[PDB]
C-alpha cells in the first residue's frame, strides 16, 4: 500500500490508521548479547509486527505489514509463517500471491524461506503450470542456483512433467558443459524416465560422455557422469573401456584419466583377473604417479588407494 | 610452504580451450589467489603465517555484544550469531565472562519457546537450526545454569513434531524438509539425551536417499552433492551409529575431490569456486570418514594425518581467508563475517590437530601460536564440551511418555 522506498514514507508510529495499537518492542533482556542496532525504520515496522502478531490480529492491515517486515528481513521464517496464515484466513488471492512470491525469489533466489512459501502455494494451487518457466528464468540468472534446481526437481517428481526435461538439460550442457547441477539434472531425468539398463540407452550416454570429456578432457564432472552410469555395473563387465580410455593417454590426459584407469583396475581386481600380477603393478604405479606428480593435492588419499589395494 | 613453491604453479586450470562461465569464474580466483601467494616474492619479506588472533579476538568480543545494522539480516538467527562468535573464542582459547555467559544464558531463555526449541531471536518460532546453535552454544559455555536452560522435555515434543513419516523432519512447522533437519535434530537430541527408540525412525533411511551418483550427499533425494548437505548426512548417520548405510568407498573419492588442487581449500560442489567455510564443511568430513573406516577395521589408513592435504587447507586459510582488521572470510575480495570466521578457524583446527586411537599428529602452519583448541568433527564444539554435556544430561532419564 505504502512502500518502505516511497520517498514519502512514513512511520507506522506516525500513522492514522495505526494508532489503536501499541507497538510492542523487542525485548533482548536487561544485558543484551548479539544485540542489532536495527535502524528506526526496521524497528518501527517490528515493534508493530510484534504485536499484531501477538494480538493475532490477522487482518488486512497486518497483511500489508508482513509485506514490510518481509522486505525489512526476508529470512524472518515467522513472519512467513504469519503471512500464510494471513493467506487462508483473510482468503487472499493465491495467484495474486505467486506473483509477488515470483518477484522476491528474483530479488532473494538464495532464500530458504521464499521457496518453500511458493511451493507452499503452488500447493494450494495444485498448479505447476508456470514453475518451469519461472525457474529456467531464474537459472538464467544462476545457473546453479541449488534451490532452483531443488524446486524444480519437486515440480517435475510430484506433477510427473518429465517429458521435456532432458531436452532442457542438453540445452544447458550446451552453454556450460561445466555445469555439474545439469550432469546431475540428466541423471535424476534418466534414472527415472528409462534408467541406464537399456543397452540403448546406456551406449548412447557413454558415448555422448566420452564425447563431452574427448573435448574438454579436464572438465571433472563428465568424468564423474561416466564413472557414475557404469560404476554401478561394474566398470569390468566393459572391456572395450580401459582401451578406448587408454587411447586417450596422451590425446585427452588429466589426472581423471589416470583415476578412472585406477578405478578400472579396481574392478578387474575385485572380480579377479588373468594378469593379475601386472595389472596391480600397474595400478599401484599410477597410485603413485597421481600421488607423487599427477595429483598431490590429495596425495594423503592416493598413497592410501596404494595401501588398500595392497590388501584387497 | 607447498603453495608458495614453484611446481604448485602446475596446479593451475586446464582450460581445454574450451571456455565456459565456469572455467571464466575459477580462473578469476586463481589469479586474484595467486597474487596473494606471490604477495611475498613482490615485496622481498621472508613469508610468516600468522593467525591474527588478537585483531580476531577483538572482534569477536565486540560482535558478541553488539551488531550494526549490516546484520539486520540475521536477526532471525541470533542463536547463530552467539555460537559462531562463542565458538571461534573458544578455538582462539579466548575466555567467556562469567558474566557474558550468564546473559547469553539468559538470552537464548528468551529465544526458547515454550513448544520446545529455540527462535532466531526473543518471541520467534522455534526451528531447528536456532536449536541446534543454541544448543552448542549452551554446551560450550558448559555449566548447570547453560544446561538448564534447555527445556528437555519440550525438546522431544518439538522434535517429534517436525518428523516425518518417510524418516525426515521439517525445520519447522510449516517449514521446508531437507537433510540440516536430520542433523539438527540428531545433534542436539543426542547431546540433551533426550533420543528415544522411535525418534529417528527411518531417519537413517532417508539421509541415505540423499546420497547420489557422485558420492556425495545432497539436500534432498535427487539433488547435487554439496558439501555443507554431506557434513550434516554423514555427521548425522555417525551419531546415529549408521555411516555404513552409505557407500563409503564414493563418498571418500567425492570428499576428497573437492579440494582444489591449486589453492588448497575447499569447494561445496563440484566444479564450484573455493570457500573459507567449507574448509570445515567438507574437510571435517574425512576425520568423520577416518572412524567410520577404521571401524570396519580399515588397514590401509593413516596414524598421523587425514585424507586430505592438511598443509595445503590451513596455507590457503592462513594466507587467503584473514582480514587484517579482524574475522575471517569466503575468499580474498569477499567480506567478514561470524560465519566464515567460526568455519575458517573450524578448519583450521580440523587440519592441525589429527588423532586415531592414541595417535596425536598435529600439523601447525607458521608461528606455532597458530594452533587452534581442538573440535568435535561431529558437533563442531570442543571435544571436552562434548563430553562434558552428554554425561551431564545422561544421568537424567531420557523423556519417556
Ligand atoms: N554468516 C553468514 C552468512 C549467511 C548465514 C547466516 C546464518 C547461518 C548460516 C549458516 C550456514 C551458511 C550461511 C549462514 C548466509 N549467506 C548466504 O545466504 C550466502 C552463502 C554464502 N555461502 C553459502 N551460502 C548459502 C547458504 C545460505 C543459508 C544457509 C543456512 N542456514 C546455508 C548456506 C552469507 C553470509
Ligand atoms: C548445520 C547446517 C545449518 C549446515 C548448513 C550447511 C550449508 C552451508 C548449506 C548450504 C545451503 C545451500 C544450498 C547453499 C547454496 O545456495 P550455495 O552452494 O550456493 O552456497
Ligand atoms: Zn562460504
Amino acid at each position: 500500500f505504502l512502500s518502505l522506498d516511497s520517498p514519502t514514507y512514513v512511520l507506522y508510529r506516525d500513522r492514522a490508521e495505526w494508532a489503536d495499537i501499541d507497538p510492542v518492542p523487542q525485548n533482548d533482556g536487561p544485558s543484551p548479547v548479539v544485540q542489532i542496532i536495527y535502524s528506526e525504520k526496521f524497528r518501527d515496522v517490528y515493534d508493530y509486527f510484534r504485536a499484531v502478531l501477538q494480538r493475532d490480529e490477522r487482518s488486512e492491515r497486518a497483511f500489508k505489514l508482513t509485506r514490510d517486515a518481509i522486505e525489512l528481513n526476508a529470512a524472518n521464517y515467522t513472519v512467513w509463517h504469519f503471512r500464510r496464515v494471513l493467506l487462508r484466513s483473510l482468503q487472499k488471492d493465491l495467484q495474486e500471491e505467486m506473483n509477488y512470491i515470483t518477484a522476491i525469489i528474483e530479488e532473494q533466489p538464495k532464500n530458504y524461506q521464499v521457496w518453500h512459501h511458493r511451493r507452499v502455494l503452488v500447493e494450494w494451487l495444485k498448479d505447476p503450470s508456470q514453475e518451469l518457466e519461472f525457474i529456467a528464468d531464474i537459472l538464467n540468472q544462476d545457473a546453479k542456483n541449488y534451490h532452483a534446481w531443488q524446486h524444480r526437481q519437486w515440480v517435475i517428481q510430484e506433477f510427473r512433467l518429465w517429458d521435456n526435461e532432458l531436452q532442457y538439460v542438453d540445452q544447458l550442457l550446451k552453454e556450460d558443459v561445466r555445469n555439474n547441477s545439469v550432469w546431475n539434472q540428466r541423471h535424476f531425468v534418466i534414472s527415472n524416465t528409462t534408467g541406464y539398463s537399456d543397452r540403448a540407452v546406456l551406449e548412447r550416454e557413454v558415448q555422448y560422455t566420452l564425447e563431452m570429456i574427448k573435448l574438454v578432457p579436464h572438465n571433472e564432472s563428465a568424468w564423474n557422469y561416466l564413472k557414475g552410469i557404469l560404476q554401478d555395473r561394474g566398470l569390468s563387465r566393459y572391456p572395450n573401456l580401459l582401451n578406448q580410455l587408454l587411447d586417450l593417454q596422451p590425446s585427452h590426459s588429466s589426472p581423471y584419466l589416470i583415476a578412472f584407469l585406477v578405478d578400472i583396475y579396481e574392478d578387474m581386481l575385485e572380480n579377479q583377473c588373468d594378469n593379475k600380477e601386472d595389472i596391480l603393478n600397474k595400478a599401484l604405479e599410477l597410485c603413485e604417479i597421481l600421488a607423487k606428480e599427477k595429483d598431490t593435492i590429495r596425495k594423503e588419499y592416493w598413497r592410501y588407494i596404494g595401501r588398500s589395494l595392497q590388501s584387497k | 610452504l607447498y603453495s608458495l613453491r614453484p611446481e604448485h604453479a602446475r596446479e593451475r586450470l586446464q582450460d581445454d580451450s574450451v571456455e565456459t562461465v565456469t572455467s571464466i569464474e575459477q580462473a578469476k580466483v586463481e589469479e586474484k589467489i595467486q597474487e596473494v601467494f606471490s604477495s611475498y616474492k613482490f615485496n622481498h619479506l621472508v613469508p610468516r603465517l600468522v593467525l591474527q588472533r588478537e585483531k580476531h579476538f577483538h572482534y569477536l568480543k565486540r560482535g558478541l555484544r553488539q551488531l550494526t545494522d549490516a546484520y539486520e539480516c540475521l536477526d532471525a538467527s541470533r542463536p547463530w550469531l552467539c555460537y559462531w562468535i562463542l565458538h571461534s573464542l573458544e578455538l582462539l582459547d579466548e575466555p567467556i565472562p562469567q558474566i557474558v555467559a550468564t546473559d547469553v544464558c539468559q538470552f537464548l531463555e528468551l529465544c526458547q519457546s515454550p513448544d520446545g526449541g529455540f527462535g532466531g531471536g526473543p518471541g520467534q518460532y522455534p526451528h531447528l537450526a536456532p536449536t541446534y546453535a543454541a544448543v552448542n552454544a549452551l554446551c560450550i559455555i558448559g555449566t548447570e545454569e547453560a544446561y538448564n536452560v534447555i527445556n528437555r522435555e519440550k525438546l522431544l515434543q518439538y522434535l517429534y513434531s517436525l518428523k516425518q513419516p518417510d524418516g525426515s523432519f521439517l525445520m519447522h512447522v510449516g517449514g521446508e524438509v531437507d537433510v540440516r533437519s536430520a542433523y539438527c535434530a540428531a545433534s542436539v537430541a543426542s547431546l540433551t539425551n533426550i533420543i528415544t527408540p522411535d525418534l529417528f525412525e527411518g531417519t537413517a533411511e532417508w539421509i541415505a536417499r540423499c546420497q547420489n551418483w557422485e558420492g556425495g550427499i545432497g539436500g534432498v533425494p535427487g539433488m547435487e552433492a554439496h558439501g555443507g548437505y554431506t557434513f550434516c548426512g554423514l555427521a548425522a548417520l555417525v551419531i546415529l551409529k549408521k555411516e555404513r548405510s552409505l557407500n563409503l568407498k564414493s563418498l571418500l573419492q567425492w570428499v576428497t575431490s573437492r579440494q582444489m588442487r591449486f589453492e588448497g581449500g575447499f569447494q561445496g560442489r563440484c566444479n564450484k569456486l573455493v570457500d573459507g567455510c567449507y574448509s570445515f564443511w567438507q574437510a571435517g568430513l574425512l576425520p568423520l570418514l577416518h572412524r567410520a573406516l577404521h571401524a570396519q577395521g580399515d588397514p590401509a589408513l593413516s596414524m598421523s594425518h587425514w585424507m586430505f592435504h592438511q598443509q595445503a587447507l590451513q596455507e590457503y586459510i592462513l594466507m587467503c581467508c584473514q582480514c587484517p582488521a579482524g574475522g575471517l572470510l569466503d575468499k580474498p575480495g569477499k567480506s567478514r563475517d561470524f560465519y566464515h570466521t567460526c568455519y575458517c578457524l573450524s578448519g583450521l583446527s580440523i587440519a592441525q590437530h589429527f588423532g586415531s586411537g592414541a595417535m596425536l599428529h598435529d600439523v601447525v602452519m607458521g608461528v606455532p601460536e597458530n594452533v587452534l583448541q581442538p573440535t568435535h568433527p561431529v558437533y563442531n564444539i570442543g571435544p571436552d564440551k562434548v563430553i562434558q554435556a552428554t554425561t551431564h544430561f545422561l544421568q537424567k532419564p531420557v523423556p519417556g511418555f
